[PDB]
RNA sequence: UGUUUGCAAUUUUUUAUAGUAUAUAUCAAAUCAUCUUUAUGCUAUUCAUAGACCUUGGGUACAGUAUAAAAAUUAUAUAUGUAUUAAUUUACAUAUAUUUUUUCUAAGAAAUUAGGUAAGAUUUUGUUUAUAGAGAAAUUAGAUGUAAAAAAAAAAUCUUAUGAGGGCGGAUCCGCUUCUAAUAUUUUUUUGUAGUUAUUAUUAUAAUAAUAAUCAUGUUUAUUACUUAAAAAGCUUAAUGGCUUAAUCUUGCCUUACUGUUUGAUUAACAACAAAUCUUA
């Protein structure tokens, strides 16, 4: 066929494996000590730069992706069971539970405007401004349907932690920015005050907390510790108030100071840290869900109880 | 006052000289100027 | 000129998790633990099973004192049922 | 191998220094008499001087601020870097090597 | 004093200054990698697709019994739809008490328990 | 090849994460760390336990891709060694349990 | 073990190491990755011959029969013949080889792959700046009401490379210069070249106007060639030059 | 031998060869501090060996399930030993004062720095929903929508053109002028709306038709383009106007916050003059 003689006539892909033989021959290690010196250099010494400098600039800068980038990350090292879990047995109750049929030849939905414009016969309203956001000063986002291309899942989660007190002992912010690290592998990022209230001796401007955001595989292997390890373990625990929720598919609660000590990474080494610093959380959970019905009804496909508060 | 009127001195020994004010409380000024004299871009530092 | 920023991450291990239940699933942790066994958990928490009943009817002697009792002067005065 | 086509790197490596150490000789002689060249000019009332736009021409030629280049390269930082590394840790194999 | 010198030489170690640099590869090296990952990238795309195909199959299949109990009539003197009408109804769909937590709470683990399965549970 | 991919992903966070700081979680002359220190020489300094012996720094760190047919990488051997290492290695006061008294998990 | 070979390190890693093709390199992951794409390759082959074998089906067909005519005959081929050109490069765009080939220029330009990778090379840092000079210098509109260029152009006078819009010597610009050039495109085709001056000052009328300072036709071309002397545009290659090279020149004032 | 150790992979330049301008190699610089002892220690085992398990000295190990064959190897000052020599000579074992491996007390936890230029980001405030301690009043997370295979073709309404050097009157000057081309506008006359995956129906795994989905060869934390009322925040300082496509913010390098002369204006600055303001070369 013509169009197969346009494909490369020496295919990598289409090559045999490797012979047992040779593999048994080949042995990095005996090739440098056999060398007994050092191969040259190549001439190929391109680095990626430190500095963004425009996309003219003579020297650019690789994609992330690149191993060589300065901002590489290691890929996925498993897969987090409970995205195996969603995947595998909750994608389709949820699609069965929440449908909507529609019929074959239903017209398209046409959206109207959210910023109204006047019309009528008035001369003024031919040049009137766009009016305001009927209800909220805000507008909020339109709740989707969930469908087989929409299925709300969990996109990452905010810890964050708020300690006025660490503004009179230094070292209670070093100590909350600890517990936030082994809690989710990252490097927290210092927070400050706002606002200025004597009442509270609280200033304006200075490090009062800590917070740390945790995507992909990460975000799903902390609610698993979350859910199944930390919160069976919390005396008296009702569940997450069924208030919670922004209007937009996220989901927030918060840890007290005892309870964020259960984190299989705090009650290890709980000793090391001096007594009664570590802090509470406040845990932000953002879904790809766009209601927060939809979100509570996210979240208990992952095991999490809701009470009436 | 607060506010005190320096002058940088052409260490090119020409003569010529900038004036600029600076605070009191602030290290003394040196930058790199254009002497027309000499019609060269030479190093002025503050007199004092 | 934009600074390109190095992410900074701590050291991570794998991790077998034990549930209650004696089922293990690996994860990624920075503890060094290599066997993290869970005494408590949702396999065994009474809001996550509402229905089994060996969970139910459960002494729950937090403090100690029921156990206490018993010890000095005996199972004689309980709640039989 | 490894080491003959090394002899043929150092040996490229000495032509370009050759060179340019013949070169950089030529270059320090050129200045050397720029700024040695006092030329009197016939100025006003029968006198003579040196004019002073001149004299700025001396250290070199306009459009550039001279003592503002950078002195070295940061390649021969990274390599003289490497050689005083290889010498320490090759240091500590001698004498470890002596007990 | 003692113990925040710990946490803090554990931040000391985390600084841009101390953390390592990044990766230097070759040429057969980088090739290397641009395969696992190439190969990678395509596998997700394996796996999109079939999650994709039977999230879709799934779906048509509730589109045509739903099509066809829009059409049906009864049981008995009952109008075109009406049990179609009663399927579409989200009560307590999207309450507090609408997915049971036993069967949300359970997970997939690598490997079972004692007793992977209860057959002696009574109601 | 998901196995292998997890185990090559494994080797290059090795050589890009922070060190393993001991001081943080174990504290000097424990029954964990005398624990921690005869298991970690066993293991040749690495502390972590699926990816088998591999130093991120040195001359031969170029050396962390592992050849076809390999046993490290496959899942059977990471759970041998996670529980070879939780068993108790160090007694109660301190010195090493007889390799025969060593009870598995 | 000559400079014939390559580099240093290949000279000499080329006699220290063992004699294997890269592509059977024994290491896990890379192996496992090559089996993926493997059976991947074979797949998208199949899916060539299923789309080749389905526009006979289509061609063999009267118009009448599709309800939509002869035209509608047409885009349901034009369709299948865009859908089998993508699947003839992704057959190859995960290759290994290939990626080398291409990088070290010793690609087959006769192919769609080398092709595909040569366009998204120059639109990744030449087409950025050729775009910029288009505008800034005001090429368009004063000389074309819109312009997108589509091959790679590069210009260069006495074997010295030129930056678009430098600007050049009246010693450099006085022969005519060799142009680098490099089309994307299937097949051969024949290029016309113009060289404009664009700002002729016309003092008898307060206004610029533009002259010709080359003309040639009729000059073959395929995405193999790459240089072009417009020098030797009548003799050496095939062309009719309606005017050979007048030297660029500017009156002294005048931008 | 700077640059990661299995092999022509970035930009520019030097030099040389072949070559008649091209091609390859090489050199320097730019981008980037990757850490480099090929084993001298350690580990195991095995011989001897005065020795009642240990003393002293030698061997051995053959490495892709990589290995004992480096998970981090300095240099000393002193004291206390032990063993040693011509010799505090030398080799070890302890401790305690050092420096070294830039390798362990978070500046990417702090500072309200304001001009030139380049790049990047583009609603930052308030309001409002929810959120351990947390309350009227503390922090954090949020808060618009659309599109992303590809079009082809007919006429007309204008508007433009340094397009055809159009034609005619007085090549590029001018008012009338046809034709072509481009932008815009019509809800306009339409034609086409595939391919791919899947479902359903007929037909004999394929073909045809209909329905749904479809930016995706790409680190889904996607990305890109467009859209997102007004006020407010910010812009050295009151107030008004303005800026969000930069005049704001962040960052790199910088100090034109330059010297002389000078153009045209502020319907001939302030209803004169002068000190002024903007601007050109
Ligand atoms: N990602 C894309 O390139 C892409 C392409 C077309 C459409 N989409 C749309 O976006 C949605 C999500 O994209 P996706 O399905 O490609 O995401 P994904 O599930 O494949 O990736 C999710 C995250 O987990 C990681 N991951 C993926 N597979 C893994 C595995 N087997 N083991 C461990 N970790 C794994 C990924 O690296 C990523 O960080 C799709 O459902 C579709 O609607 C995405
Ligand atoms: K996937
Ligand atoms: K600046
Ligand atoms: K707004
Ligand atoms: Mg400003
Ligand atoms: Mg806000
Ligand atoms: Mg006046």
């Amino acid at each position: 066929i013509p169009d197969l003689a346009e494909l490369e006539t020496r295919s990598a892909l289409d090559a045999p494996i490797p012979s047992e033989e040779d593999k048994k021959e080949f042995r990095p290690w005996k090739r440098a000590a056999d060398r007994k010196a050092r191969l040259p250099s190549s001439r190929y010494q391109y680095h990626p730069p430190k500095y963004n400098r425009g996309p003219l600039h003579p020297i650019q800068s690789p994609p992330s992706s690149d191993p060589i980038a300065r901002d590489f990350v290691p890929g996925p090292f498993n897969m987090p069971r409970l995205k195996e879990t969603f995947r595998t047995v909750m994608a389709s109750d949820l699609m069965t539970l929440a449908y909507i049929h529609t019929p074959p030849g239903t017209p398209k939905k046409e959206p109207t405007e959210r910023l109204r414009a006047w019309e009528g016969d008035s001369p003024y309203f031919a040049n009137r401004a766009r009016r305001a956001p009927r209800g909220a000063p805000e507008l909020p986002i339109r709740e989707r349907d969930i469908s087989f291309r929409n299925i709300p899942e969990i996109k990452e989660i905010t810890v964050s932690t708020f300690v006025p007190l660490g503004l009179k002992n230094p070292d209670l912010l070093i100590v909350a920015r600890a517990v936030l690290l082994a809690m989710t592998g990252t490097m927290p990022e210092m927070t400050r005050s706002k606002n200025n209230v004597v009442q509270w001796q609280l200033q304006a401007n200075k490090p009062a907390g800590c917070k740390t955001t945790i995507y992909g595989n990460a975000a799903w292997e902390f609610m698993d510790r979350l859910i199944h390890l930390v919160l069976p373990r919390i005396k008296d625990w009702k569940g997450v108030p069924a208030s919670t929720g922004d209007g937009s598919g996220n989901v927030q609660f918060g840890l007290n100071p005892e309870d964020v000590q259960l984190f299989p990474e705090v009650e290890c080494n709980y000793d090391m840290y001096p007594a009664k610093m570590i802090p509470g959380c406040h845990i932000a959970i953002k879904t790809t869900a766009t209601s927060d019905r939809q979100a509570k009804l996210l979240l208990q496909s992952l095991g999490v109880p809701f009470y009436s508060n | 006052s607060r506010i005190i009127n320096v002058r940088l001195i052409s260490m090119a020994m020409t003569g010529y000289f900038y004036t600029f004010t600076r605070p009191r409380t602030s290290l003394p000024m040196s930058m790199l100027k254009y002497d027309p004299i000499v019609r060269r871009k030479v190093l002025f530092l503050e007199q004092k | 000129a934009t600074f390109v920023p190095r992410h900074r991450r701590p050291y991570q291990f794998t991790q077998l998790v034990q549930l209650s239940d004696g089922s293990t699933f690996t994860v990624r942790t920075t503890m060094p633990t290599a066997l993290y066994k869970s005494a408590k958990d949702s396999r065994n928490h009474l809001l996550w099973q509402p229905s089994d009943k060996s969970l139910k009817n459960v002494e729950l002697d937090e403090a100690g004192k029921l156990a206490a009792f018993r010890e000095r002067y005996g199972r004689g005065w309980d709640l039989d049922a | 191998v490894i080491a003959e086509l090394i002899k043929e790197k150092l040996a490229a490596r000495a032509e370009y220094n050759a060179r340019q150490s013949a070169l950089r000789k030529l270059q320090q002689q050129k200045m050397l008499a720029r700024r040695g060249t006092r030329v009197l000019r016939l100025m006003n009332n029968y006198s003579y001087r040196e004019t002073n736009w001149e004299i700025g021409r001396l250290i070199g030629d306009p459009g550039s601020v001279p003592g503002t280049e950078k002195v070295g390269s940061r390649k021969a930082k990274f390599r003289a870097r490497r050689r005083r590394r290889n010498t320490f840790l090759l240091g500590i194999k001698e004498r470890k090597l002596a007990k | 004093d003692p113990r925040i010198i710990n946490i803090l030489r554990h931040f000391a170690v985390l600084s841009p200054k101390r953390i390592p640099p990044p990766l230097r590869f070759g040429r057969n090296r980088y090739l290397r990698h641009w395969t696992i990952h190439r190969a990678w990238l395509l596998f997700r795309r394996q796996q999109r697709e079939q999650r994709e195909r039977i999230l879709m199959q799934q779906h048509q299949s509730m589109s045509n019994a739903c099509e066809e109990l829009r059409n049906t009539e009864g049981p008995g003197t009952r109008e075109t739809g009406y049990l179609y009408r009663v399927a579409m109804l989200k009560n307590g769909v999207y309450g507090l008490k609408s997915i049971p937590i036993e069967y949300a709470s359970r997970a997939l683990v690598e490997t079972p328990g004692r007793q992977a399965w209860n057959h002696e549970w009574k109601r | 090849f998901e196995e292998s991919f997890y185990f090559y992903q494994k080797r290059l966070n090795e050589r890009l994460t922070a060190p393993f700081r001991k001081d943080f979680y174990f504290k000097k002359d424990t029954a964990a760390d005398l624990d921690w220190r005869i298991k970690l020489k066993e293991r040749h300094g690495v502390p972590a336990k699926d990816i088998g012996r591999y130093n991120p720094r040195g001359r031969m760190a170029w050396n962390d891709e592992v050849l076809v047919g390999s046993q490290t990488s496959s899942r059977k051997h990471m759970v041998e060694k996670l529980l070879a290492d939780a068993e108790m290695r160090v007694s109660e006061d301190g010195e090493e349990i007889p390799a025969e008294d060593r009870v598995p998990v | 073990g000559g400079p014939e070979l390559g580099s240093r390190r290949r000279r000499a890693a080329l006699a220290t190491t063992g004699n294997l093709p890269f592509e059977q390199l024994p290491y896990q992951c890379f192996q496992d990755a090559r089996k993926i794409l493997q059976q991947d390759r074979a797949a998208k082959i199949a899916q060539i011959v299923k789309e080749t074998e389905k526009i006979k089906l289509i061609e063999a067909r009267d118009a009448s029969e599709f309800e939509g005519g002869e035209a509608a005959k047409q885009t349901r081929i034009k369709s299948l013949r865009k859908y089998i050109e993508e699947l003839k490069i992704l057959a190859d765009i995960n290759d290994p080889e290939v990626k080398r080939r291409f990088e070290d220029g010793r690609g087959d330009m006769t192919k769609p792959v080398y092709r595909f990778m040569a366009e998204r090379r120059w639109r990744s840092m030449d087409y950025k700046i050729i775009a910029q000079r288009i505008s800034q210098f005001h090429v368009v509109p004063d000389l074309l009401p819109a312009f997108d260029p589509t091959m790679d152009v590069k210009l260069s006078f006495r074997g010295y490379q030129v930056s678009p819009g430098a600007i050049l010597d009246s010693r450099v610009t006085e022969v005519a210069p060799t142009l680098r050039m490099q089309v994307f495109d299937k097949g051969e085709r024949l290029l016309t070249v113009v060289v404009i001056d664009s700002d002729v000052p016309d003092v008898t009328h307060d206004n610029f106007k533009r002259r010709c300072h080359f003309l040639a036709a009729n000059i073959p071309w395929d995405p193999s060639k790459t240089v072009l002397s417009l020098r030797s545009v009548g003799d050496r290659v095939e062309g009719d030059v309606g005017k050979p090279w007048l030297p660029p020149f500017a009156q002294k004032g005048s931008p």
